[PDB]
């Protein structure tokens, strides 16, 4: 199984190759030039790894939540590629991909993502391995105001990790929240974290063609007010 | 060869596939006026968002309607600009890496010389040289044109463009957005000369455009008149004959100027029946030529795109994998 990951939602961009175990992977921050480097950089890591896009099971994408302008770019060349080499689509959330980084980097195992969305709002979710490494929380993702997130912080309980720049625009979010808070030590998406996800949903048959893979942005209250 | 054209500019998906053997074997469109009409213009989020939902499948529906298959197309040209930044990335980015994926030449387009070329899509098109005046949404120039790529600007609007000035004062008489063909149907019913508007920089040599006093006298002439059906109409007739006088007076000054015989009319306001027949008529007294778009091909449309990628890849324009658009890009 090969799987291709690629992740623009936020100011860094990635791409991963995993190859029946062995992973390929390489990570910058890209901002103001996501389009200029993401092509190139999927290029390098075909020709570093020697494989070619016709060998690839399957395409996985930074589905959101993050940038709107990061998101599209992200499925944009996903569907492209998609659609040119036939290879079915994976969609990951950005929030669950720093998880699995935190995962990766410390063993965490319950983790608050948090991505500032702007507009003095962050996108939020809340997840959680369980023993055969499946992440849940999907259920959780919303975009809130960072009073209404201290409420809910005030509704969980024990020990957490934190990701995501949300908590590095409001650094007191967790502030008389109850919890234990930790460093997760992840502020942004990375493809690498992507591969585990997607090599899980793709067992599961959880794969999509080209023409169904959907962006998900959260923040949809995005229009100046209709006419009388 | 065959290039498969992708237009995302603003709130049009466009997807056409051009054979310079056979010409057009695919063309397909979607318009997003629902879902700005209630906006009363285009919301870049909303149109940016609605171009991932159309690009994809409009794509796929082309290839279908060809019964080509990836082999076939040489080149994927995409709009690279000018219009709305977030709606000229989704085309760009889907349309750059299917390049790539099918390893072929991508092909940036620029929006309006994809208008300025249009009517080389029907029967007997115009050679080089000649005026071309473009007249649309957001821009109004008229343009010597001597061979391919190579442009130069005669005049321009100062202010607002024609399709704009159509567009408000069709507002101003309470018509859906955009009015431009709402009140062009709504002039046929109106009595020539019951009023008589300016037209605009007309009065002194020079081939440049304004629109912006015009729209202030129909907006005045609205205002103190009766708002009955037969009046409108004879408001709307005489903005009209207005926009359509001065452009044809710009366009006989243009060709006096460069000494063509050749007109061409492109982008939006060129579907306009009052214009078309204007400019038909004058050219025949000329003894010159007059040439434009079919109604359909005259505003957005990916047609537009896979005949002007075509070009621009026969003239040597290809893009590398980094993918750019310009959401502000002077053609001449
Ligand atoms: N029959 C008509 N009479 C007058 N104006 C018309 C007619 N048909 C279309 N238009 C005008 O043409 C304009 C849109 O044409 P077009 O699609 O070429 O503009 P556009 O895609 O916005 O290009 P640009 O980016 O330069 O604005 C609108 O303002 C519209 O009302
Ligand atoms: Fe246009
Ligand atoms: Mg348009």
């Amino acid at each position: 199984m090969r799987i291709l990951a690629i992740d623009t939602a936020t100011e860094a961009c990635s791409v991963a190759l995993w190859n029946d175990g062995t992973v390929n992977a390489h990570f910058e921050l890209c901002p103001r030039e996501h389009t200029q480097r993401i092509l190139p950089m999927v290029q390098d890591i075909l020709t570093t790894s020697g494989t070619s896009l016709t060998d690839i099971n399957a395409l996985a994408y930074g589905r959101g939540p993050g940038s709107f302008t990061g998101v599209r770019i992200g499925i944009g060349i996903a569907q492209g590629l998609a659609l040119g080499a036939e290879l079915p689509m994976i969609g990951v959330s950005t929030l669950m991909t720093m998880a699995q980084g935190a995962w990766r980097k410390n063993g965490a195992t319950r983790v608050l993502a948090a991505i500032d969305a702007r507009m003095g709002e962050v996108y939020w979710a809340e997840y959680q391995r369980d023993e055969n490494g499946i992440w849940h929380g999907e259920e959780t993702e919303a975009v809130l105001k960072p009073e209404i997130v201290h409420e809910r912080m005030q509704q969980l309980s024990g020990e957490w990790v934190t990701v995501g720049t949300g908590w590095q625009a409001w650094p007191d979010l967790g502030k008389e929240s109850g919890l234990v808070l930790r460093d997760g030590e992840v502020l942004l998406p990375a493809a690498e974290d992507m591969l585990p996800i997607a090599c899980q949903m793709f067992a599961e048959g959880k794969t999509v063609a080209v023409e169904h893979a959907e962006p998900v942005y959260l923040r949809n209250n995005v229009a100046w007010k209709k006419l009388p | 060869m065959r290039v498969l054209g992708i237009e995302t500019s603003c709130d049009e998906t466009g997807i056409a596939i051009y054979d310079d053997e056979k010409g057009l074997l695919a063309n397909q469109l979607y318009s997003q006026v629902k879902l700005h009409a209630d906006y009363g213009g285009v919301v870049p989020e909303l149109a940016s968002r609605d171009h991932v939902r159309k690009t994809v499948p409009l794509i796929q529906a082309a290839l279908k309607e060809s019964g080509l298959t990836a082999k076939d197309i040489d080149a994927v040209a995409y709009t690279a600009g000018p219009g709305l930044e977030g709606a000229l990335l989704v085309g760009a980015t889907v349309g750059r890496s299917l390049a790539f994926a099918w390893d072929v030449p991508a092909i940036p387009v620029h929006h309006m010389e994809g208008h300025l070329l249009a009517p080389m899509l029907e029967d007997n098109p115009p050679e080089f040289p000649f005026v071309a005046l473009l007249v649309s949404g957001g821009h109004t120039q008229l343009i010597s044109v001597t061979g391919i790529g190579q442009y130069e600007l005669l005049g321009e609007s100062i202010d607002d463009a024609a399709g704009e000035a159509f567009d408000k004062t069709a507002k101003l008489l309470g018509l859906d957005y955009p009015g431009g063909p709402l009140l062009s149907k709504m002039a046929a019913q109106g009595t020539a000369g019951r009023f008589v508007f300016p037209r605009p920089m007309t009065d002194r040599p020079g081939l440049d455009f304004s629109f912006s006093g015009l729209k202030t006298f129909a907006a005045n002439t609205i205002r103190d008149n009766g708002t009955d059906d037969q009046t409108r109409a004879d408001i709307a007739r005489a903005f009209e004959d207005a926009v359509v006088d001065t452009l044809m007076i710009k366009c006989k000054r243009a060709l006096d100027q460069t000494g063509f015989k050749r007109l061409v009319m492109a982008g939006g306001v060129s579907a306009n029946r009052t214009l078309r027949a204007k400019l038909a008529e004058m050219m025949k007294k000329r003894r010159g030529e007059v040439f434009y778009a079919r109604p359909e091909f005259c505003t957005d449309n990916g047609a537009m795109i896979a005949y002007a990628g075509m070009v621009r890849f026969k003239a040597g324009a290809t893009a590398d994998l980094g993918v750019s658009v310009r959401p502000r890009w002077p053609l001449a």
